[PDB]
């Protein structure tokens, strides 16, 4: 593949801002679902990306 | 030649039985009476047991 991975891979480097208020969330949501598991005696993977982080700078 | 498959000997056959008693809460979930509406999924392929009413019985034939 070069030229149909190439915008994947510069996106690749481009979207990990886009998710400096989500790499927060996405790994909150679990790290306690880890943890209930072990001492029960829950949550799908939803990772909403809004329209604001990925319109206020590209295109 | 030909050796018995195995299934041909047995007279006989196997069964399961949970548990949720106090040893549950002694040290460790496997056997909570979940309903029919929260079953549909990593839970293919394991035991679980779920409580009901049982409706349209069939006769016993010879398999």
């Amino acid at each position: 593949p070069d030229a149909v991975f190439g915008d994947r891979v510069r996106r690749f480097q481009e979207f990990l801002d886009t998710f400096t208020s989500y790499r927060d969330s996405v790994r909150s949501i679990q790290v306690y679902n880890s943890n209930n598991a072990a001492n029960y005696n829950i949550l799908p993977h939803r990772i909403i990306i809004s329209l604001d982080d990925l319109r206020e700078f590209d295109r | 030649t030909e050796l018995f498959p195995p299934n041909l000997t047995r007279r006989y056959f196997l069964y399961f039985k949970p548990l949720s008693q106090n040893c549950a809460r002694r040290y460790r979930i496997s056997s909570k009476p979940l309903s029919v509406r929260q079953i549909k999924g990593d839970f293919l392929g394991q035991l679980i047991t779920v409580r009901g009413i049982i409706t349209r019985v069939s006769d016993v034939k010879p398999a």
